[PDB]
């Protein structure tokens, strides 16, 4: 978008955890796609397993994100939880329409 | 890699074993 | 000033904020219970502490994800000395002694 200034279409194919609704099961509609999507992980969590797994990171730093995960999933429940208990002249003169009224035949060279 | 299978079982069977930060983990796993 | 250690905030939302170290650990991170309380989705719930063990200031990793950068880099435990530049995720802070 920088080099050539034009737009640039990013597809992300994921699914969708959850129906329209608390009570839609849209397993009536696709039921084989709701199946998978039953026994998918998380595309954190999943993640999470991946950089231990390939070594990238150890079960000290596995700590420091499960940590984090927890410190930030406390952080907005308890903001919450603490929030809720605190509850003119519209006209030119003449010399102004001559100088439109010149502009016209103010014709370059 | 190792504690993605190891310690699902080290919970599982007695979660005083695994550190408890991990119970926020391991529950999601199956 | 005596005695004590001063982190101005060079970037982040409490710019020019001072924090004053004269205790043996004086803590930082999300967590409201922390002394130095610096609130992003970068930093975590306890992300380092400020030792001081016989005027000599200190800041240590306590098992932060997004880690502490002093002179942007990478330490675990690290001796601060006047003009360090502690990172705590985006927050930017600079110390005084």
């Amino acid at each position: 978008r920088q080099a050539f200034k034009k737009d640039v279409v990013i597809d992300m194919l994921c699914y969708r955890r959850r129906g329209h609704n608390e009570g839609d099961d849209p397993s009536m509609t696709q039921p084989y796609m709701y199946d998978v999507i039953d026994t998918k992980r998380g595309s954190r969590k999943a993640y999470t397993e991946a950089l231990i797994g390939r070594g990238d990171i150890s079960m000290k730093e596995a700590e420091d994100a499960l940590r984090d995960y927890q410190g930030q999933l406390e952080r907005v429940f308890n903001e919450v939880r603490e929030l809720e208990k605190h509850e003119l002249a519209t006209a030119v003169d003449k010399a102004m329409l001559q100088r439109i009224g010149d502009a016209h035949l103010a014709l370059p060279e | 890699e190792w504690l993605v299978e190891e310690m699902y079982r080290k919970f599982r069977d007695d979660p005083s074993s695994v550190d408890p930060s991990w119970h926020e983990f391991l529950v999601d796993y199956s | 000033p005596s005695g004590s250690a001063l982190l101005v905030v060079k970037r982040g939302p409490n710019a020019g904020s001072r924090f004053l170290l004269d205790q043996p650990t004086t803590s930082a991170g999300r967590h409201p219970d922390s002394d130095i309380f610096l609130d992003d989705v970068t930093v975590s719930r306890r992300h380092a502490e400020f030792r001081l063990e016989g005027g000599e200031f200190q800041v240590v990793d306590v098992g932060s994800l997004n880690g502490t950068y002093v002179n942007r880099e990478p330490v675990d435990s690290a001796v601060l000395a006047n003009g360090d530049e502690v990172q705590i995720g985006k927050f930017r802070l600079v110390f005084l002694t």
